[PDB]
């Protein structure tokens, strides 16, 4: 049953300080090479840092002097104390075993962890604002309309967005969100509805914010030029 | 007369591989270092508790000398205070060490146009070793918690890997021959210096 | 500049062994980068590399053939003997010895490596049969007038073993348009070539022609003569 | 401080082709290299090691070979699961070298298909609390490759736009974009006339979607 | 293993002009792996080219070779008459090393018409049980020919061998010859035998016949 767990990760300030632990199953940390490799969202991976066998550690350039890589023998795990952290260390964190393998693959990382995430802003978080996007003022245009909720000003990460309480969900499309230049999130979710349903059937839009606690509800409807 | 056999040892037909070094003492002879010093064939020639031009005034009670192959890239291991595979589970070298390195390329000799695999390096090991010790055991190594009875397998691996030497290879993973010397100078009488 | 010869038993019987050794000239198996390697030839087919030795001791064989090659170094005689066992009647071939050398420039950079003398090879056959006499057959003009003023005669040597034959033309006083076909082995193991002249049509009956074989292995020495022949 | 290359960025192929992946180093790094696959939401896993060594467990299918400068990764027949992400790792640089390549991202690959264009200027709701939103969505095309370009009352704009996409979806293997212009209602005002510009392969013309805030 | 694969097979070239051979590798290695050979009729191969552009010592400045990745080149610029032989690319790169299937300079020269002759068995032959009917085709360009025996009319397959020999030194022709043996009993069975000619240079297909009882 080898496996790795991951936990500790969260949102922190800048110049703040975290704890991540890796727990083990069946391999023995102190037994093998063990790493800690991050990867940002959208970009690609990167490692971090590593410790051996026999206690050397090694770390890469950026974060030399910032954080300290540790074990523990009694509980079985690996530790990554994280120092004076800036918006740039802001990824997932994935505990890796090196050279392992059935082949022995000297170099390659054979087993990985779950991973987790640390987010570090300054944002205050805070709850989304709900504004809907009324479908356009057109009787047919060959049975295609679509009308919308755009999702503004929030932090941090996630938010669902549901339609009429699950009851449709074809041709609905909810866009990932983007970090606008104030530090806060915004997003989008479309459906696409023939036209001649746009005055019979009662749409509602959803958007639930769990760090906020933040839950609207809220109707779309056309309006009249 | 009765010059050291310094040739012995730096003209050697065939090296060790690092896991298993190999040490020869040097006693009642005289010891010309300025023929080491002075050839232009030697890449590296470092040493630390000694001048370099003075060898030749010390008298030591007697001299030890420890040869191997290494990674070209891996030279700057044998050296005080390193850290690493080679200077943790291969070859240790004191931190108030006396004495000094010697290294050279030796791509000519020791590639082989198919791959040489005649050299050794120790991989896995549960501990640091101790300065000047070596270590030449070949067993199973066992890095999860179900015991192996000496069979390989997924988490139980034989400890030693070998290079993989080839003539085209870039400089950083050409084989390089290695010579630390090594002066005791003890409270019996001083045998070995120089004119 | 250099010299190697190969020499040993050349017939082997099936499913034995040989030994073959290689004597060389000019260089020694002592100086660092040298190296004495084998190679084969089948009879009309590409070339591939058996084994190989250097200075140090060190050997490398084919893997498919590692099972059953055997290579050894004697310095102060200079000499090399590959061993191979348990030998089949499709490894008859050609075998060389080659000097193997590799360059560096006073910084080892490796600008490649080569298979620079090569010997003269020997050939090597694999089959069970017995060396017997030659038979030659003569094959007579046709029983034309002139045709165009140019016919053709010969002989075919048929049913030797071993190679090769010898097979020569009016003691060889006769050269101009002598064409003798490379011997094919047949079915039963057993060889036969051909040997034909051309000559004028007028010059049928004026000039006896004879065509000379020549056996080494069965020591067969036959002079056939060939006169045109009516109906 | 060797840099991987990897080629081509992104690949698109159909169930049962055969598709090749190349890594490229700065310098020669022998056969120290490993090819990885990640799937989205995943953590990555070990394919290849030693750049020609399959690892237990993996299908036989995949194969990788190359050497010195330049490395190969080769699938022979593309079963629906294969579609991924796929990194080359080289562990030649002995302390602190290790690094990752790129990335080279495995789509499905279809027909052309033509997106539809939909606007949605900003609404009062939002006007009350002075902000401008305007968003121009495009929905279902192929490929992905497409281009808006946003008039300000028939002028360029340019710096004040976000634009999203979405992954290619599970029934028609297509994408959707949104674009939305962000403005101060103070900007909003003074002007009269916006739109929205799509250019995509499929389109004949680049294809305009306008509207004036007076007459609406 | 790695495979060489030389193009073209075959290259007939005059006396003058630019020769250039390729050889293809399955898999990439360094350019320093590779050299070429060259090997004349009933002689040992020379090495010509080591690390794929280097020349050896004494070979003249005609021979050039480049190449790079998986693909490699060799050329001749002023080709003598000397020059025409077989050519290998050879790879230390991965064990065990491999030649080339090899590539065959030709000298080219205008069509010849081939020469049929024929030739039944002899008494020397005609006692001892077994028979060979031979005939020859002579003095022809290129080396393609088609051979076909027939017994009463009815082709032969299967019974018959074929042999060639190299081009000649003074007309850059061939010669061939053609047996077909049987035994006593398949001997006296049949009445009349013959074989037939197909070639570039020939128009029409030409059979040369022979009966055994008129002659
Ligand atoms: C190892 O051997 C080399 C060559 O045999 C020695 O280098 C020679 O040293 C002598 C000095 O006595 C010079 O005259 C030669 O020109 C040198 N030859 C070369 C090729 O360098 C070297 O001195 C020997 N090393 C030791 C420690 O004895």
């Amino acid at each position: 049953e080898v496996q790795l767990v991951e936990s500790g990760g969260g949102l922190v300030q800048p110049g703040g300080s975290l704890r991540l632990s890796c727990a083990a199953s069946e391999i023995t940390v102190s037994s093998n090479y063990m790493n800690w490799v991050r990867q940002a969202p959208g970009k690609g991976l990167e490692w971090v840092s590593v410790v051996y066998p026999g206690g050397s550690t090694f770390y890469t350039d950026s974060v030399k002097g910032r954080f300290t890589i540790s074990r523990d023998n009694s509980k079985n795990t690996l530790y990554l104390q994280m120092n004076s952290l800036r918006a740039e260390d802001t990824a997932v964190y994935y505990c890796a075993r090196e050279s392992g393998g059935f082949p022995l693959a000297e170099g390659a990382f054979d087993i990985w962890g779950q991973g987790t995430m640390v987010t570090v802003s300054s944002a205050s978080t805070k709850g989304p604002s709900v504004f809907p996007l009324a479908p356009s003022s057109k009787s047919t245009s060959g049975g295609t309309a679509a009308l919308g909720c755009l999702v503004k000003d929030y932090f941090p990460e996630p938010v669902t967005v549901s339609w009429n309480s699950g009851a449709l969900t074809s041709g609905v499309h909810t866009f990932p969100a983007v970090l606008q230049s104030s530090g806060l999130y915004s997003l989008s979710s479309v459906v696409t509805v023939p036209s001649s349903s746009l005055g019979t059937q009662t749409y509602i839009c959803n958007v639930n914010h769990k760090p906020s606690n933040t839950k609207v509800d809220k109707r779309v409807e056309p309006k009249s030029c | 007369t009765n010059l050291c056999p310094f040739g012995e040892v730096f003209n050697a037909t065939r090296f060790a591989s690092v896991y298993a070094w190999n040490r020869k003492r040097i006693s009642n002879c005289v010891a010309d270092y300025s023929v080491l010093y002075n050839s232009a064939s030697f890449s590296t020639f470092k040493c630390y508790g000694v001048s370099p031009t003075k060898l030749n005034d010390l008298c030591f009670t007697n001299v030890y000398a420890d040869s191997f192959v290494i990674r070209g890239d891996e030279v700057r291991q044998i050296a005080p205070g390193q850290t690493g595979k080679i200077a943790d589970y291969n070859y240790k070298l004191p931190d108030d060490f006396t004495g000094c390195v010697i290294a050279w390329n030796s791509n000519n000799l020791d590639s082989k146009v198919g791959g040489n695999y005649n050299y050794l390096y120790r991989l896995f090991r549960k501990s640091n070793l101790k300065p000047f010790e070596r270590d030449i055991s070949t067993e199973i190594y066992q890095a999860g918690s179900t015991p192996c009875n000496g069979v390989e397998g997924f988490n139980c691996y034989f400890p030693l890997q070998s290079y993989g030497f080839q003539p085209t290879n870039g400089v950083g993973y050409q084989p390089y021959r290695v010579v630390v010397l090594s002066f005791e100078l003890l409270h019996a009488p001083a045998t070995v210096c120089g004119p | 500049q250099i010299t190697l010869k190969e020499s040993g038993p050349t017939l082997v019987k099936p499913t034995q062994t040989l030994t073959l050794t290689c004597t060389f000239s000019g260089f020694s198996l002592s100086t660092s980068g040298v190296g004495v390697a084998w190679i084969r030839q089948p009879p009309g087919k590409a070339l591939e590399w058996l084994a190989l030795i250097y200075w140090d001791n060190d050997k490398r064989s084919s893997p498919s053939l590692n099972n059953r090659l055997t290579i050894t170094k004697d310095t102060s005689k200079n000499q090399v003997v590959l061993t191979m066992t348990n030998m089949d009647p499709e490894d008859t071939a050609t075998y060389y010895c080659a000097h193997f050398f590799s360059h560096y420039d006073s910084s080892n950079y490796y600008y490649g490596s080569w298979f620079d003398p090569w010997g003269q090879g020997t050939l090597v056959t694999v089959s069970s049969a017995s060396t017997k006499g030659p038979s030659v057959f003569p094959l007579a003009p046709s029983s034309k007038s002139t045709s165009g003023g140019t016919a053709a005669l010969g002989c075919l040597v048929k049913d030797y073993f071993p190679e090769p034959v010898t097979v020569s033309w009016n003691s060889g006083a006769l050269t101009s348009g002598v064409h003798t076909f490379p011997a094919v082995l047949q079915s039963s193991g057993l060889y036969s070539l051909s040997s034909v002249v051309t000559v004028p049509s007028s010059s049928l009956g004026t000039q006896t022609y004879i065509c000379n074989v020549n056996h080494k292995p069965s020591n067969t020495k036959v002079d056939k003569r060939v006169e045109p022949k009516s109906c | 401080d060797i840099q991987m290359t990897q080629s081509p960025s992104s690949l698109s192929a159909s169930v049962g082709d055969r598709v090749s992946i190349t890594c490229r180093a700065s310098q020669s790094i022998s056969t120290h290299l490993h090819w990885y696959q990640q799937k989205p939401g995943k953590a990555p896993k070990l394919l290849i090691s030693a750049a020609s060594t399959l690892q237990s467990g993996v299908p036989s299918r995949f194969s990788g070979s190359g050497s010195g400068t330049d490395f190969t990764l080769t699938i022979t027949s593309l079963q629906p699961e294969d579609f991924a992400t796929y990194y080359c790792q080289q562990s030649y640089s002995t302390p602190r070298g290790l690094s990752f390549g790129g990335g080279t991202k495995v789509e499905i690959k279809r027909t052309v298909a033509a997106p539809s264009v939909f606007i949605f200027p900003p609404s009062d709701e939002q006007l009350k609390s002075g902000t401008a939103s305007v968003v121009c969505l495009l929905n279902n095309f192929y490929p992905r490759e497409a281009k808006v370009q946003w008039k300000v009352d028939n002028a360029l704009q340019s710096g004040n736009s976000q634009e999203s996409v979405t992954e290619q979806d599970s029934k028609d293997s297509t994408y959707s974009l949104s674009s939305t212009l962000t403005l101060s209602k103070a900007d909003y005002e003074k002007h009269k006339v916006y739109a929205c510009e799509v250019t995509h392969q499929g389109l004949s013309s680049p294809v305009t979607k306008s509207f004036n805030r007076g007459e609406c």
